[PDB]
DNA sequence: ATCGATCGTTTTTTTTTTTTT
DNA sequence: CGATCGAT
C-alpha cells in the first residue's frame, strides 16, 4: 500500500513478528523465496531483488552540502523471452508500492513528461503534467528497452547518472527534483542471445557504457530440456486446483508486508570497519585491469555500488551498524555474473 | 455597524506603536517613514503582533477579513494623520505574513473565506498587467457633478441617482480620467503543489491576482505563500448552472440576471521563496558591522583584508572548495579564474570587450570530472547547468512551433541563452550534432547571434564561458595516433580554448588507495571530511567584493608581455614538423585577462609582472600539454 | 403621478490546402 | 422584453 507514513504506523504486536522474521538467517533466503507466489525455479536472484525490495538506504547528504551521493541502486534483467520478465513484472506491478508499468514505445520523452495542451475549465492552456516525478524512489517494470529514439535514452543518462532535471521552454522554465531506482527487462535485436557473441554487442549498446551499469544480472533461456513437466504439471495443477497452501513457503497475509513497509523509516546503516577492506585491499588485481584490447574492466566505481549493496544488506537484518556478510553477497553478486565475457 | 471594534483595535494598536512597539523601536514606522515622502502605500504586518498586544483578533480577523480588510486602510490612514500632516490620498496595500497555517488546494468550500492563509504551488503560462481605473465621477448632466463616492465596486455601474438635486436618475454626467482613484493589476494561473503530489485527479488549478507591489515578482518555477481572500466573485454569465433562481419580487400595494457564480482567487502576500540570493550588501551569516563603500559589500573587510593578504591563501583556497575531492592541483587551480573575474576595462566606442575565458576538461573514463561541475549548480548564482541533449536545440533555440497559439511562429528563448553572467555547462561535447556546435563556434566569441526562418530582429548573445568534457576515441590515451587523430574534432575550438588541462588515468595503487583513504572521511558521519581553511560565507563575499575594482596593466610585463609573447612564440616557433600545431592571438587575449584576474586575486589594481610570469608558465603547461 | 398603449427586439458554423523544416 | 410617451 500507499506512503502516507501517518496512516500506516504499526502496533508492537506486528513489531514481535517483524523481528520474528529478523530473527532467522533463514530470512535472507525467506522473502527472496516469498517474491513468487508459485514459481519454483533458480530464485538465486531473488536475493539481488531483494535489495530493492528493501528499497534502499537513505545515505542522506544534508551533511556537507557537497558531491549529493545517494545509495543510487539500478539493476536490469535481460534475456530471452522465455523468462517471464513482462509476466512476473506485470504481477510485481501489483506489488510494488510506487507500481509502474510501461516500456519501449508506450510514451515518449514528452510522453515522460510535460502533457501540455489546451484546458477548457481556465478556458486557457497551462503548462501540464509528466510520469517520473510522480514515481519518486519507486519503480516502472520496463520491457523493450531496445525500442526507443535516441531522444529518449539520452535522458536516462542524465537521471542514472545524476538523478535530476532541469527544463527550459517557451512557457514555464523547471528545475525539479526526480530521483528513484530501477527495474526494467530489457531485450536485444535478436531473437536469442547469439552464442559466442555476448550482450556486450547482443543487445545494441555501446562500448563502455554497455560496461557503465552497476550489474545487470543476466537471463536467458534454461538449457536443459527436462525441468518442463515438473512444473507444467505442478503449476498447472495449481489452475486446476484454483487455490493454494500455506506450506513451508508460508505465504504472510501481511507479515511479510510491514518488514517491507516499517523497514524503509527507523533505520540507519552505519560503518566501523566491517564491510569495505576487503577490495580496499584486493584493488592491486582488481585494477590490473588497465591492458585489453576493445575490451571493458574494473573501475573505480564498482566499490560505491558495494557500499551501497552493503548498508542494503545491512536493512535486512536491521542491522544500525555495518553488515559485514553483505560483502560476501555482494562478491557473490558480481563473479557469478562478471565472468559471463572473459571470452 | 459592525467593525467598529476593528478600529478601536487598530487604532489603539497604532496608539501602542505610537509608543515603543519592541524595545523603544517599532518596526512598522520607519517602513511607513520612508512612505512618508513618496506615499507609495505598502505595508506589511506581523500576524503575529496581533495576538502580542491585541490578543488574538486573529479569530476575530481570519474569517470576517473580506469585510474587515477596508477598515484597515482607514486605519493605515489614521496611523499616517497622527504625526504627518496628512491628506486622504493614502491608501493601503499589504503584504502579509507571520502566519503559520498552510493549506493547499483541497479544503475549498464556501466556509474559507476571509481569511489569511498561506498556500504555495507552481506558476504558469503567466499573462501581463492589465491597468484599472476603478473610479470616476458619475451623477445627472448640468452641474451637480462632484463624485469622489464609493463607486469603485468591481460590478460597475455608471447608474446613480442623484446626489443635491432632483435631476436625471439614469442620465449620467460623462466620465473622469483625470483626478480620481485608480490602480493595476495582473492575472495568472497556478497549477497543484509539487510538495503535495497525490494520485488520480488532475493538478486542480486556481485564479491568482495580484495588486500593486506584488506585480511583475512573480514568475515560473516559484512557490509563494498567499492571503486567504476566498471570494465571491462578481461574474456576469456562465452555463450548466441549472439551479433554481430568485430576485426580489418586491412588496405588493394597492434588471434581471440570470445566477450562476463561478470561483477563483485572490491574494495580497507574497513570500517566492527557494528563489531569492542576494549580493553583498545583505548581511550574511558571519559579517562583520563596519564601514564600506556600501552597506555590506564588504564590510567584513576585518578578515576579508586577511583572505586577501596572505601568500598562502592561493593553495589555501585551491585545498578551500575541495575537502571532498582528490586529483591533480592546477584545474584545482585554474578553473576558479573562470569564476573569478576578467579584465573589465573602461574605454572606447570600439567593440564589446569581453571579459570572460573558454575552460575545458579532458579526462579518462571515471574521474569525477561530473563531479566537479555537478556541485558547481548548487554553487553559483545565474549559472544552473544540464547537457545539451538534456534538452533539444530547443536549449540553443526554443521550441520550434509551427500552430497557432498567438502569432504561430515563436522562437524567442532558449537554454544556453538565458545564462546572462552565469555558466550552464554542459557534457558530452564529442558526439553531439554539429548544429549547436557551429552555433557555439561563433557563439562563445562573438556573443552576439541571429536566426532566420523565424526572426523577430534576432539578436541575441551569449554572456559566460564554458565548461568541457571531452573523451577519446577509444575510451584510453593509447599513444598510436596525433591528437587531431585522437579526438577527430576541428581547429579552430581548439584554439578558442585557450585552456585544456587534461586529467589523465593510470594505475597506482597507493593513489587508489589513497583515495580509499579519502574515503576513511567519508562516512565517518562524524568527521566524514577533511579540514579546510577558509569558510564558503567569506569566500564568496571576498568574490563578490573583489570584482569591483578597476583592474589595469602599466607593469614592465605589460610592456614586455611583449617579451614574453615573443618567447613563447619564439619556443612555438616550431610546433609545425612534427604534427605541427597553431599559434593566434586569442592566446594572447586570454592570457591577457588571465594575468589581470590572477591580480584580481590580491584585491588589488594594477596587474604586476608576477602574474605575467605564471601565467605564461600556465600557458606553458596547457600548449606543451597538447603535445603528443 | 399614475396607468396603459406606444415604440423596437433576433442569431449559427469545423475543417481542407498548401507550406516549411 | 424592454423603453418611450400620451393622457387621466
Ligand atoms: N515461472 C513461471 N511462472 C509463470 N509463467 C512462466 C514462468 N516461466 C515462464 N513463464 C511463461 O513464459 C512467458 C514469458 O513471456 P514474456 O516474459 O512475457 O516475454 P518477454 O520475455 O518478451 O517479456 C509468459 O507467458 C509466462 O507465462
Ligand atoms: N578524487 C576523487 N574524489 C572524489 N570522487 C572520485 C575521485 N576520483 C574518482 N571519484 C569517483 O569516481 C567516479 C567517476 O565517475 P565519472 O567520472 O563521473 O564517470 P564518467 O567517466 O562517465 O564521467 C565518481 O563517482 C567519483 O565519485
Amino acid at each position: 500500500e500507499d506512503e502516507e507514513g501517518k496512516d500506516h504506523i504499526f502496533p508492537p504486536e506486528r513489531v514481535e513478528l517483524l523481528q520474528l522474521l529478523a530473527k532467522k538467517p533463514d530470512i535472507y533466503d525467506r522473502l527472496a523465496r516469498a517474491i513468487a507466489p508459485s514459481i519454483y525455479e533458480n530464485d538465486d536472484i531473488k536475493k539481488g531483488i531483494l535489495l530493492q525490495l528493501f528499497g534502499g538506504t537513505k545515505k542522506k547528504h544534508a551533511t556537507l552540502g557537497r558531491q549529493n551521493f545517494r545509495s543510487e541502486i539500478h539493476l536490469l534483467l535481460c534475456g530471452d523471452p522465455g523468462t517471464s520478465k513482462s509476466q512476473m513484472l506485470q504481477y510485481v506491478f501489483n506489488l510494488v508500492p510506487r507500481s509502474q508499468y510501461t516500456s519501449g514505445r508506450g510514451s515518449s520523452a514528452v510522453g515522460l513528461t510535460a502533457y501540455v495542451t489546451k484546458d477548457p475549465e481556465t478556458r486557457q492552456l497551462v503548462l501540464q503534467t509528466g510520469a517520473l516525478v510522480l514515481a519518486d524512489n519507486g519503480v516502472c517494470c520496463i520491457d523493450e528497452f531496445d525500442k526507443m529514439n535516441d531522444s529518449t535514452r539520452s535522458v536516462l543518462h542524465e537521471v542514472m547518472e545524476q538523478q535530476t532535471l532541469s527544463i527550459a521552454k517557451a512557457g514555464i522554465i523547471c528545475q525539479l527534483n526526480a530521483r528513484t531506482s530501477i527495474l526494467a527487462a530489457a531485450n536485444p535485436a535478436e531473437s536469442q542471445w547469439n552464442k559466442r557473441k555476448n550482450i556486450i554487442d547482443n543487445v545494441q549498446l555501446p562500448h563502455t557504457l554497455l560496461s557503465r551499469f552497476d550489474l545487470i544480472f543476466l537471463v536467458l533461456d534454461p538449457q536443459d530440456e527436462i525441468f518442463d513437466k515438473r512444473l507444467a504439471s505442478h503449476l498447472v495443477s495449481l489452475y486446476y486446483v484454483t487455490r493454494h497452501e500455506e506450506e513451508d513457503t508460508m505465504f504472510d497475509m501481511s507479515v511479510l508486508r510491514d518488514y517491507i513497509a516499517y523497514a524503509r523509516e527507523h533505520l540507519s546503516p552505519t560503518l566501523s570497519d566491517e564491510a569495505q577492506q576487503r577490495l580496499i585491499q584486493a584493488y592491486v588485481d582488481m585494477r590490473k585491469v588497465g591492458a585489453g584490447r576493445g575490451q571493458i574492466s574494473a573501475y573505480p566505481r564498482q566499490l560505491e555500488s558495494l557500499i551501497r549493496l552493503s548498508e542494503a544488506h545491512a536493512k535486512v537484518r536491521l542491522s544500525n551498524q555495518v553488515e559485514l556478510l553483505d560483502v560476501e553477497e555482494a562478491w557473490r553478486l558480481h563473479r557469478e555474473a562478471l565472468k559471463q565475457s572473459a571470452t | 455597524v459592525k467593525d467598529e471594534v476593528g478600529i478601536r483595535a487598530q487604532k489603539l494598536f497604532q496608539d501602542f506603536l505610537e509608543e515603543f512597539k519592541e524595545d523603544g523601536e517599532i518596526k512598522y514606522t520607519r517602513p511607513a517613514a520612508s512612505l512618508e515622502s513618496p506615499d507609495r502605500c505598502t505595508l506589511e504586518v506581523s500576524f503575529e503582533d496581533v495576538e502580542k498586544y491585541d490578543q488574538n483578533l486573529a479569530t476575530a480577523i481570519i474569517e470576517e477579513y473580506y469585510h474587515i480588510y477596508p477598515f484597515l486602510c482607514q486605519s493605515v490612514s489614521n496611523y499616517v494623520k497622527d504625526r504627518i500632516g496628512l491628506k486622504t490620498q493614502k491608501d493601503c496595500y499589504v503584504a502579509f505574513t507571520e502566519v503559520p497555517t498552510r493549506h493547499k488546494v483541497r479544503d475549498l468550500t464556501t466556509s474559507k473565506i476571509g481569511t489569511l492563509i498561506r498556500i504555495s504551488g507552481q506558476v504558469v503560462r503567466t499573462h501581463p498587467v492589465h491597468p484599472e481605473l476603478v473610479s470616476g465621477v458619475f451623477m445627472c448632466l448640468d452641474c451637480q457633478t462632484e463624485i469622489r463616492n464609493v463607486e469603485q465596486q468591481f460590478k460597475f455601474t455608471n447608474p446613480t441617482i442623484c446626489r443635491n438635486p432632483v435631476c436625471s436618475n439614469r442620465k449620467r454626467f460623462m466620465l473622469d480620467v483625470e483626478k480620481s482613484l485608480f490602480l493595476d493589476f495582473q492575472k495568472i494561473r497556478i497549477q497543484e503543489t509539487q510538495a503535495e503530489l497525490p494520485r488520480g485527479c488532475i493538478p486542480r488549478a486556481v485564479e491568482i491576482i495580484l495588486r500593486s507591489e506584488l506585480v511583475e515578482t512573480v514568475q515560473a518555477g516559484d512557490r509563494y505563500d498567499f492571503t486567504g481572500t476566498l471570494i465571491v466573485v462578481p461574474d456576469v454569465s456562465v452555463l450548466a448552472g441549472v439551479g433554481t433562481r430568485a430576485e426580489n419580487s418586491s412588496r405588493h400595494k394597492p434588471g434581471m440576471r440570470e445566477l450562476n457564480y463561478r470561483m477563483a482567487f485572490l491574494a495580497c502576500s507574497v513570500q517566492a521563496t527557494t528563489a531569492r540570493f542576494g549580493g553583498t550588501d545583505l548581511p550574511m551569516s558571519e559579517v562583520t558591522a563596519e564601514d564600506m563603500k556600501k552597506q555590506m559589500t564588504d564590510a567584513e573587510w576585518h578578515k576579508i583584508y586577511e583572505m586577501s593578504k596572505d601568500r598562502n591563501l592561493y593553495q589555501n583556497l585551491i585545498s578551500s572548495l575541495f575537502p571532498s575531492i582528490y586529483g591533480n592541483d592546477e584545474v584545482k587551480r585554474g578553473i576558479l579564474l573562470q569564476q573569478f573575474g576578467g579584465v573589465a576595462k573602461t574605454t572606447t566606442e570600439k567593440t564589446s570587450l569581453r571579459g570572460d575565458i573558454n575552460v575545458c576538461i579532458v579526462g579518462d573514463p571515471s574521474t569525477a570530472k561530473s563531479q566537479f561541475l555537478k556541485q558547481v549548480s548548487d554553487f553559483s548564482p545565474r549559472a544552473i547547468y544540464t547537457s545539451g541533449k538534456a534538452s533539444s536545440a530547443a536549449g540553443l533555440t526554443a521550441a520550434v512551433v509551427r500552430d497557432e497559439e498567438s502569432f504561430d511562429f515563436v522562437i524567442e528563448a532558449g537554454a544556453l541563452m538565458l545564462a546572462d553572467n552565469g555558466i550552464c555547462c554542459i557534457d558530452e561535447f564529442d558526439k553531439m550534432d554539429q548544429r549547436d556546435q557551429v552555433a557555439i563556434h561563433e557563439a562563445m566569441e562573438q556573443q552576439t547571434i541571429s536566426i532566420a526562418r523565424a526572426g523577430v530582429r534576432a539578436t541575441l548573445n551569449a554572456r559566460t564561458s564554458i565548461l568541457a568534457a571531452a573523451n577519446p576515441i577509444n575510451g584510453r590515451y593509447d599513444r598510436s595516433k596525433s591528437l587531431q587523430q585522437n579526438i577527430q574534432l576541428s581547429a579552430p575550438i581548439m584554439s578558442r580554448f585557450d585552456l585544456f588541462f587534461i586529467l589523465v588515468d593510470e594505475c597506482n595503487e597507493v593513489v587508489d588507495y589513497a583515495i580509499a583513504r579519502k574515503i576513511v572521511d567519508l562516512h565517518s558521519n562524524i568527521e566524514e571530511s577533511v579540514e579546510r581553511a577558509y569558510t564558503r560565507e567569506e569566500v564568496l563575499r571576498y568574490v563578490t567584493f573583489a570584482r569591483q575594482f578597476k583592474p589595469v596593466i602599466s607593469q614592465e610585463a605589460g610592456h614586455m608581455l611583449v617579451e614574453n609573447y615573443g618567447h613563447l612564440r619564439q619556443r612555438d616557433t616550431g610546433t609545425s614538423g612534427r604534427s605541427t600545431w597553431r599559434i593566434t592571438v586569442r592566446q594572447l587575449e586570454s592570457m591577457i585577462r588571465l594575468s589581470e584576474a590572477m591580480a584580481k586575486l590580491e584585491c588589488s589594481n594594477r596587474v604586476l609582472e608576477r602574474h605575467v610570469k605564471e601565467a605564461f608558465r600556465l600557458l606553458n603547461k596547457s600548449i606543451i600539454r597538447v603535445e603528443q
